[PDB]
């Protein structure tokens, strides 16, 4: 039913950049406030960014202020993270989530500890940060 | 028989709108017990089953096989309003002094009379 | 231009029952700036001017001097409900800090709240 | 807008009297109605509200007084039993909107608020 697919992610260099998409499927586009979580290996599941559909007010946690993006095109039910200067510690797999009170939530979540389960979530995009090669 | 702070009573909102909560739903009593007793209104938090547990720090939980609900609920204390008390239908239940806590602990978050 | 906690707006209560007071006037916005940001919704409290001196604990005056009112003024904190946004028409004026902390008080002994 | 009272004077500790408040220029339902006494500093003593009909009585009456409202006549009376030498005041009574919502709020928060419509007053003494 609600189905949330992502992509554009990938390997690139620090300094680098990206640009993931998340396509919604089965819900109202402009009822429901769409995000991007992000978790690395062996460490924690934070949110990085959202966008609520009406107001078009928009998160960011602050680790990827300045240097993200978040949008979206309502005719396409899509919305985009734009990521500049990328980091290596931005190197994670990359999950977009829906839910009424997921912007709302999120922003709260800077000045209240909490724990809360939000509806729709994508598979996640492997979006690796390294100079490697070659 | 009194009108009592953390009084559930099923009460009809309605007409609301835009994202207003409205219908005949469970609200809970919030104002104070002087103005309980000689105002003609009451100031009441809606609760709703469309969510069973909460996604908001100004959202409390609410069992159904204790409070007399339908279904596993939550007090939306971002959706309060003032009602003439005509608008109080039927008095379900009241809440434990501990729910009253987190209720009280959330309607200062959701109305900034703390810190954040 | 984002909504403030005592941001003081032009909204429509109306229709209401009863002692519920209504029509187009202006409320202020009580409810926290992380909500007032992201929520659809606002919180407000109603103000008067069938009224210009206070009455009760719950009642705080508002001077037409200092705000943009029509006449002297009290906030009802008795008389608050959540409000969608698009029910908001114009931004009148804001309330003082000193004025926002009789605000708090009022709202604090009209929902039986003491911390 | 007038408040005309009655039923004041001289009665022996133990007795009983029953004031009267005549109400003229208002609508009585539009407001409510109670009564204060002032001993040589101004107490509430009780109030009826006019929808509800839910009733304020200051402590130290409770259980002796008995307020009561004829919405034909327009008039609230103040039924005083086991009259004590304390009572001795002159009664007013008074009329607002939020009179008995304010008198209540009085034992709890310490205020100084002004109320619409005053009496004349009746002075009662117990002796």
């Amino acid at each position: 039913q609600v189905q949330l697919q992502e992509s554009g992610g990938g390997l690139v260099q620090p300094g680098g950049s990206l640009r993931l998409s998340c396509a919604a499927s089965g819900f109202t586009f402009d009822d429901y406030a769409i995000g991007w979580f992000r978790q690395a290996p062996g460490k924690e599941r934070e949110g990085v960014s959202c966008i609520s559909s009406s107001d078009g007010s928009t998160y960011y946690a602050d680790s990827v202020k300045g240097r993200f993006t978040i949008s979206s095109d309502n005719a396409k039910n899509t919305v985009y993270l734009q990521m500049n200067s990328l980091k290596p510690e931005d190197t994670a797999v990359y999950y977009c989530a829906a839910d009424e009170y997921l912007c709302t939530g999120l922003a709260y979540s800077d000045y209240y500890p909490g724990k809360y389960e939000y509806d729709y979530w994508g598979q996640g995009t492997q979006v690796t940060v390294s100079s490697h090669h070659h | 028989d009194p009108i009592r702070r953390g009084d559930v009573y099923l009460a009809d909102l309605s007409p609301v709108q835009g994202s207003e909560q409205g219908g005949v739903r469970p609200v809970v009593i919030i104002q104070n017990d002087t103005g309980n007793k000689y105002s003609p209104t009451v100031i009441v938090a809606a609760i709703t089953g469309r969510i069973n547990k909460a996604k908001i720090p100004t959202h409390v939980e609410i069992e159904k096989k204790k409070y007399k609900l339908d279904k596993d609920s939550v007090i939306l204390l971002e959706q309060i309003r003032t009602l003439d008390k005509k608008r109080l239908k039927e008095k379900l239940t009241y809440l434990s002094d501990d729910k009253m806590k987190e209720v009280d602990n959330a309607l200062m978050i959701s109305l900034g009379l703390n810190a954040v």
